[PDB]
C-alpha cells in the first residue's frame, strides 16, 4: 500500500507540471481576457443605436 | 509587395489594440510583449515602401 | 525553485525571437525573388545589345 | 548501502556544478531583469494615454 501510494503521487505531479507550464504563452494568456476579441470598436459603435 | 504592405500595416494595429487591452488590466509584462511584436512589423513595412517606390 | 524561474524566463525569451525571425524571413524571401527577376532582365538586355541587329 | 550512497552524491554534485556554471553569462544574467525587454520607452509613451 505504501509503495503504491507513491506511484500515484508521481503520476499526479507529472500531469500537473505539464499542464501548468502549457498555461503560459501569449495566445493562451490573452485568451483569458474578455475584450480580446478585437471587435470592441464596432461594438461601441453599434451601442450608439 | 503592395499586398504584403497592406497586411503588416493592419497586423500592427491588432497588436497596438491588444497592448492597450493589457494596460487596462495592469499587465505591463504582457503589454511590453505585444509592443515588441508591433515594432518588427513597422520596421519591415518601411522596407516594402522603399522597395515598392523603387520598383 | 530558483532554477525553475530562471528556465521559465529563458523559455519565454526564445519564442519571442522565433516570432521576430518568422516575420523577417517573409520580407527577405520577397527581396530574393525580386533581385533574381532583375538579374534575368539585365542579362537579356545585354545579350540583345551584343547581337546589334540594328547595326547589321 | 554505504558504497551506493556515495555514487548518488557524485551524480548530484556533477549535475549541480554544470547548471550553476551555466547560470553565468550575460544573456542569461540579463534575462533575469524585468525591464530587459528594451521597449520601456514606448511603454512609457503609451502610459501617457
Amino acid at each position: 500500500f505504501e509503495r503504491m501510494e507513491n506511484k500515484v503521487l508521481d503520476m499526479e505531479a507529472t500531469s500537473q507540471a505539464a499542464g501548468e507550464l502549457a498555461g503560459f504563452g501569449i495566445e493562451n494568456q490573452f485568451a483569458q481576457l474578455e475584450a480580446s476579441s478585437g471587435v470592441e470598436d464596432e461594438l461601441a459603435a453599434l451601442k450608439a443605436s | 509587395t503592395e499586398q504584403r504592405l497592406n497586411q503588416d500595416t493592419q497586423e500592427a494595429k491588432k497588436w497596438e489594440d491588444r497592448a492597450k487591452l493589457a494596460l487596462t488590466n495592469g499587465e505591463e509584462n504582457l503589454a511590453r510583449e505585444a509592443l515588441a511584436r508591433k515594432k518588427s512589423l513597422t520596421d519591415t513595412a518601411a522596407a516594402y515602401q522603399t522597395q515598392l517606390a523603387q520598383q | 525553485r530558483t532554477m525553475s524561474e530562471n528556465l521559465r524566463r529563458n523559455l519565454a525569451a526564445l519564442e519571442a525571437k522565433i516570432s521576430e525571425a518568422k516575420t523577417k524571413k517573409n520580407m527577405l524571401q520577397a527581396r530574393a525573388k525580386a533581385a533574381k527577376a532583375n538579374a534575368e532582365l539585365q542579362q537579356t538586355l545585354a545579350a540583345a545589345a551584343a547581337a546589334a541587329a540594328a547595326a547589321a
